[PDB]
């Protein structure tokens, strides 16, 4: 695209930089333009861009929460049009960088990767994307949306758990079907029973680990404690 | 407050 | 300019919008909109102009730091250009967004301002942004940059000890000449003069003041102290 | 560390 004299190796090697810089507007354009060359990647070069694409996402959630919070104080004089209007902006930005992403998966990130670890790392992250787009859904597409999600999801789960051990932290990461069942899906049932079900098997399993990897996976079991504890 | 998703990898 | 189908209370409306979201990307351009309007500016819409162009240009001095840094490191194996590329690009970009500045002020914000405090501020504005270009500046232009900065901060300078009190917080924000001085011009002990005398005279004065005054202008004081604990 | 400049308004 955009990035298409430069070579694939001085892309990742930018991307690092501006990762350091805190500066991940270039970042995911270093990385959209590495995936664009056509070759699978690495383990090191997928975290990159989650890492970027979720920084940029990040800014936009946050911003788009403050505007529609003001919009509805404005409900229960009036300033104009102007809240309607600026909020309108920033969410269609944000529905741009989620599809964005989702074409890159499609296209053809997730039919060139055969191993587990590679399959479920993108089925994961476009479960994801679609998640973040019902956030902000109103229409008549809006169960649309809520269901491809939910089918993304569900295909990773069932490689997962034939596939790869209860503490991989890929596998943990479970997590977010969880908040997807509680926050959007209202079935707040369903996401209490999968995190005690989680939480429950990698447990029983730590004393197969070294102190490294331990660490990795306790990490994000204190996630799914601390979302048990403020859902009870 | 809102739930805990999953956080970035570095 | 890019904004010129909207009206110049809107562009107002949405620049405190985007200062509440922390979206000053946005904030910077519908203040840039408001100024082409051709009419003079109020207090309160002064400062919204300079907390939106100093948290934007304060994101690029941040990673030009970082970048360059590196760049130093990698001379006292060699990775490449990539380094020296990149650390050039943001360097591009900040010079870009203080020459969009210091050209509102030259068309036609300083001309047309004939109070002691609009004056003095956008006099002040202008030195602020000569510096900025001079901390990354390193040709034969350096020595000019660093002139022009100090023209228009003794402009300034002159102006507000004629026409304003001591304790003033414009007046006051004369911190920013003495660290001119001190980080830039090679002249630390006048940078130490400076910040002493204005504190006395300013401490000396506050027995006239408001609850409200006192406060503004201590905070400001504190800084000049800090410095000073700093460079003896 | 850099010496302190004159901070956001608000």
């Amino acid at each position: 695209g955009a990035m298409g004299s430069m070579e694939r190796a001085s892309l990742i090697q930018k991307a690092k930089l501006a990762e350091q810089a805190e500066r991940y507007e270039d970042m995911a354009a270093f990385m959209k333009g590495a995936v664009e060359k056509g070759e699978e990647l690495s383990c090191e070069e997928r975290n990159l861009l989650s890492v970027a694409y979720k920084n940029v996402v990040g800014g936009q959630r946050a911003a788009w929460r403050v505007l529609s919070s003001i919009e509805q104080k404005s409900n229960e004089e009036e300033k104009g049009p102007e809240v309607r209007e600026y909020r309108e902006k920033v969410e269609t930005e944000l529905q741009g960088v989620c599809d964005t992403v989702l074409g890159l998966l499609d296209s053809h990130l997730i039919k060139e990767a055969g191993d587990a670890e590679s399959r479920v790392f993108y089925l994961k992250m476009k479960g994801d994307y679609y998640r973040y787009l019902a956030e902000v859904a109103t229409g008549d597409d809006k169960k649309r949306i809520i269901d491809s999600a939910r089918s993304a999801y569900q295909e990773a789960m069932d490689i997962s758990k034939k596939e790869m051990p209860p503490t991989n932290p890929i596998r943990l990461g479970a997590l977010n079907f969880s908040v997807f069942h509680y926050e959007i899906a209202n079935s707040p049932e369903e996401a209490i029973s999968l995190a005690k079900t989680t939480f429950d098997e990698a447990m029983a399993d730590l004393h197969t680990l070294s102190e490294d990897s331990y660490k990795d996976s306790t990490l994000i079991m204190q996630l799914l404690r601390d979302n048990l504890t403020l859902w009870t | 407050d809102r739930s805990s998703s999953a956080p970035n990898v570095h």
